[PDB]
C-alpha cells in the first residue's frame, strides 16, 4: 500500500546546501510521516551513464520530491512543521 | 493591477461562497466586461478558475564498593550545604591533595553523585523534613491511594503514548522501505 | 628600556620552538613599535617570512592595522593574499574578507577623489 | 561513544590541526592517524577521542562537510 498509494506530482525541490549541511523548504504535507534523507549508490538509473562509483544523499518526502545531492566526500536532521522546513 | 485584482477578487468570492456565487456574478454582470473573467470570453477566465480553488485550499497570497558508596554519599551531603555551583566544599577539595575521582563529568559516577545530591536536596527542601511535618502521606492511606492511582495512570498514559510512537516508527520504516529510488534528480 | 634585555630574552626563549615565547616576542615587537616603526616593520617582515603557523601574520596584522602604517598591515595581508600553497589559510575564518572590510574602511569619507574608493571596491 | 573519524584528511592535515579545529567543543583525549608506511601521508582518515558524548556529537554535526586546507572532510561518529 505504501508503494501503491504513492502520489506522482514531482515538485522541484527548494534546497539550499552549505559547507558549514542542507535544508529543503517544501509545501504543507499534512502528515506526520517524516521526510528522511539517506545514502544511495551510484549504479541505479534509467539509462545508466557510465563512470559511476559514487554515493548520493537523497531526502524523500511524500508530497515534496526527493531532493538529491551527490556526496563526493570520503537522527542528524530536523523537521520543523510550523514553517515547513527540513534539514 | 485592475484585471488581476478583479480575477483575484472573483477567486476569493467564489472560494468563499461557492460555484453558485460564480453563476451569480456571471448572470449579474454579463453586460459589463468586468465579469467577462467569469465567462469563457476573457483570457483571465481559467486563471481565476484556478485561483478560486487555490484560495479555497490556502496557498495563494491574498491581494495587496561500599567505601566508594560512603564517599559518594558524603560528597552529595557536603555539596548539599554549598551556596552555588562553584561555592561548595568540593571545588577546593578537588585540589586539596586528596583523591576525589567522581567529580569528573566523563566518569559516569558523576551521575550517581548528582543523584545523591538530588536526593539530599529533595530531602533538604522545606517539605523534606527541616521545619515542617508530612501528615497527608504519614497518616493518610487515602492520599497514598490517590498518589498510587495517579502514578499508575501516568504509567498507563506513558505506555499508550509510547505505543503510538512505536506505531509511528514502524510506519516510518515501512515508508522508507517504499521510497523513490529511480526518480533521482539533483538541483 | 634597553633593547639588550628584550633581545636576549626572546633569543634564549627561542632556544626551542613550541607555542611558548611567541606570546612574548610578538608583543615585545608590538611594544617596541612605539617611537619607532622599524622594529615592528622588520619583525613583521621576519615573522611573516618566518616560523610556520597560520596565526603569525594574523597577530602581525592585528598589531599593524591598528597602527598608523597601513602599508605594513596590507603587506602582511598581501603575503596572506598569496598564501602560496593554501587557499584556506584559515578556512571559515576570513582574512581576505578582512582586507575587503579594510577597503571599505578606506572607502569611508576620507579619500573622496572618487578614484581610490572605486578602485578598492573593484 | 566519543570518537569521531574525520575522513579525507589533507596531505598536511595532522592530528594537531584536526584536534585544534575540533577541541573547543571538548577536550580530546586521543589522536590516531593510520599512517601510510609507503607514502607517509594519511590514507584519508584521522581519529579523535574526546571525553563527552556532547562534544563528540556536536563536532560530528558541526564540522561535518567542512574543509581543512582544501580537503572535503567527512566527520562521522565512528564504529
Amino acid at each position: 500500500e505504501v508503494k501503491k498509494f504513492v502520489k506522482i506530482g514531482r515538485p522541484g525541490y527548494k534546497v539550499t546546501k552549505q559547507r558549514d549541511l542542507f535544508q529543503i523548504d517544501y509545501p504543507e504535507i499534512a502528515e506526520g510521516i517524516m521526510p528522511r534523507h539517506r545514502f544511495m549508490s551510484a549504479y541505479e538509473q534509467r539509462i545508466e551513464p557510465p563512470d559511476r562509483r559514487w554515493q548520493y544523499l537523497l531526502m524523500a518526502a511524500e508530497p515534496y520530491e526527493t531532493i538529491a545531492f551527490k556526496v563526493p566526500s570520503r537522527f542528524w536532521t530536523h523537521w520543523n512543521r510550523e514553517t515547513k522546513q527540513f534539514f | 493591477p485592475e484585471v488581476r485584482n478583479i480575477v483575484d477578487k472573483t477567486a476569493s468570492f467564489v472560494a468563499r461562497n461557492g460555484p453558485e456565487f460564480e453563476a451569480r456574478i456571471r448572470q449579474n454582470e454579463i453586460n459589463n466586461p468586468k465579469f467577462n473573467f467569469l465567462n469563457p470570453n476573457d483570457p483571465y477566465h481559467a486563471y481565476y478558475r484556478h485561483k478560486v480553488s487555490e484560495f479555497k485550499e490556502g496557498k495563494a497570497q491574498e491581494p495587496s564498593s561500599a567505601f566508594d558508596l560512603d564517599v559518594v554519599k558524603l560528597t552529595a551531603q557536603f555539596v548539599a550545604r554549598n551556596g552555588r555551583q562553584f561555592l561548595t566544599q568540593l571545588m577546593q577539595k578537588e585540589q586539596r591533595n586528596y583523591q576525589f575521582d567522581f567529580l569528573r563529568p566523563q566518569h559516569s559516577l558523576f551521575n550517581y553523585f548528582t543523584k545523591l545530591v538530588e536526593q539530599y536536596t529533595k530531602i533538604l527542601i522545606p517539605p523534606k523534613g527541616l521545619f515542617s511535618k508530612l501528615k497527608k502521606e504519614a497518616e493518610n492511606p487515602r492520599e497514598v491511594l490517590d498518589q498510587v492511582c495517579y502514578r499508575v495512570e501516568w504509567a498507563k498514559f506513558q505506555e499508550r503514548e509510547r505505543k503510538k510512537e512505536e506505531e509511528e516508527k514502524e510506519k516510518e520504516r515501512v515508508a522508507y522501505a517504499q521510497i523513490d529510488w529511480h526518480d533521482f534528480v539533483v538541483v | 628600556g634597553r633593547v639588550t634585555h628584550t633581545r636576549r630574552t626572546f633569543d634564549r626563549a627561542l632556544r626551542a620552538l613550541p607555542i611558548t615565547q611567541h606570546s612574548r616576542i610578538w608583543p615585545l615587537y608590538l611594544r617596541f613599535l612605539r617611537s619607532h616603526p622599524l622594529p615592528e616593520t622588520a619583525v613583521r617582515g621576519y615573522r611573516r617570512f618566518l616560523k610556520l603557523s597560520p596565526e603569525s601574520a594574523e597577530e602581525y596584522i592585528e598589531y599593524l592595522k591598528s597602527s598608523d602604517r597601513l602599508d605594513e598591515a596590507a603587506q602582511r595581508l598581501a603575503t596572506v593574499v598569496n598564501d602560496e600553497r593554501f587557499v584556506s589559510k584559515a578556512g571559515k575564518s576570513n582574512y581576505q574578507l578582512w582586507h575587503e572590510l579594510c577597503d571599505l574602511i578606506s572607502q569611508n569619507p576620507d579619500k573622496v577623489q572618487s578614484l581610490n574608493v572605486d578602485a578598492i571596491i573593484r | 561513544k566519543r570518537v569521531l573519524y574525520v575522513g579525507g584528511l589533507a596531505e598536511e592535515v595532522d592530528d594537531k590541526v584536526l584536534h585544534a579545529a575540533f577541541i573547543p567543543f571538548g577536550d580530546i583525549t586521543d589522536i590516531q592517524i593510520p599512517l601510510d608506511y609507503e607514502t607517509e601521508k594519511h590514507r584519508g582518515f584521522a581519529f579523535v577521542e574526546f571525553e563527552l558524548a556532547e562534544d563528540a556529537a556536536a563536532a560530528i554535526d558541526n564540522m561535518n562537510e567542512s574543509e581543512l586546507f582544501g580537503r572535503t572532510i567527512r566527520v562521522n561518529l565512528a564504529k
